[PDB]
């Protein structure tokens, strides 16, 4: 994000940075960066077969 | 009863942006060593806001035109206590004796050093944070 | 993300005026937290030891409306506030 | 839940300024309810026995805008208000 | 017609934050016992707001610079009633 990680953690707020997932088929997921305590880690919950 | 410096083209002219020194006489050391063209001795009244008369016997194209002065130091003697003031306006009287109006820069005078940190039970509004306190009021910000 | 310029306008704003704390009854955070300047704005009640009660009424109220405490004179006439930071 | 700091900002706010009562025509709650300080803010009409009518006009109106009644002087210069409480 | 204390560096300077004592003379007991450097005797006029002149004959670096005073007690005698006041400003003569 071109944010200085050493003293700009207070800038991870929605009106400065925004994160959204999409599958390019209309399924989306908005993300409010003020809520991830320290890491934007994506895990999944997949059931198959 | 008091010696006076008359600082020229100073940054201190917002009655609300100041400079800060770890300790008083470290700022008196600062101020007492930067001058451009004038210091003198007189005495002056009080009630802010107040006035101090001053003059310039050496002239050819001066008269008023001490001009860029906007801040000054006073130290009362004997007392040897120091107090800084903004000079708000320099109304002139005759072709060498111009009169200065003044108002105290309380922010520079009293707050110097590690004072305001000692204050307890004050409702603050906005400040800058230590790294620890930052991490605390962080989810907030 | 917002424009690089706008990112600085924000960086500046914060670095200039601190952050909003609604802390009634609290000790001031350190006055030298920062590297360039510290903002400091607070309502009563306080007195400083041995100060003309008149002059206090000014300090008390000059700080109610905030005061920027710069640390270096050079920082007062250069565009350095963008790089304000803790330690 | 809200941030620990923010929880204190609220704790403080209440502990400092009491709670909002819209009670017209009511006897004041006790003045020493609390341990650190009591807030007290009220509109007319009242007089205190044997007080210069001038001075009353002040009391009557100083309290219309509220007054914090601290109980210990030490509490007035320490960050203790966060621990105000009943009995 | 009245004796006066002149309390130094007091907490009482919000015209709206006060201290509270279970009873009057328990606060007079409080105040009458904390001082730093000055009490005297004079008399004074009224109309708030009002003025009281005062002086300091013992000096070398004082003159005004009683400085930190911001609150005071007065007790009128004979009357012996007590009344406290904020001192708002100390203009020198």
């Amino acid at each position: 994000l071109g944010l200085n990680p050493i003293n700009d953690k207070h800038l991870l707020r929605p009106n400065i940075v925004t994160a959204e997932l999409t599958d390019y088929a209309g399924n989306r997921l908005p993300i409010d960066l003020s809520l991830i305590e320290t890491n934007l880690e994506f895990d999944s919950f997949v059931t198959m077969g | 009863l008091s010696k006076i410096k008359l600082f020229y083209n100073t940054p201190f002219n917002n009655m609300q942006n100041t400079l800060h020194f770890n300790s008083n006489e470290e700022r008196d050391a600062y101020f007492n060593s930067k001058f451009d063209v004038h210091e003198f001795t007189s005495t002056f009244n009080y009630r802010g806001v107040l006035r101090v008369t001053i003059d310039l016997v050496s002239d050819r194209s001066c008269f008023e035109q001490l001009m860029g002065v906007n801040y000054c130091q006073v130290q009362y003697i004997q007392s040897n206590r120091v107090e800084y003031l903004f000079v708000t306006d320099i109304q002139q009287l005759n072709d060498k004796v111009c009169e200065l109006s003044l108002v105290p820069d309380v922010v520079m005078t009293y707050t110097q050093g590690n004072v305001l940190n000692t204050l307890n039970n004050v409702n603050v509004i906005r400040q800058h944070y230590t790294q620890t306190e930052y991490e605390q009021n962080l989810e907030q910000i | 993300r917002i424009s690089q310029d706008e990112l600085n306008n924000v960086k500046k704003y914060y670095n200039m005026f601190g952050y909003e704390c609604n802390d009634y009854s609290t000790k001031l955070s350190d006055i030298t937290s920062m590297s360039i300047c510290n903002w400091v704005q607070f309502k009563g009640i306080w007195t400083l030891p041995n100060v003309d009660t008149g002059h206090m009424n000014m300090l008390r109220a000059l700080f109610e409306a905030g005061v920027r405490l710069w640390h270096k004179e050079s920082d007062m006439i250069n565009n350095t506030v963008v790089n304000n930071v803790i330690i």
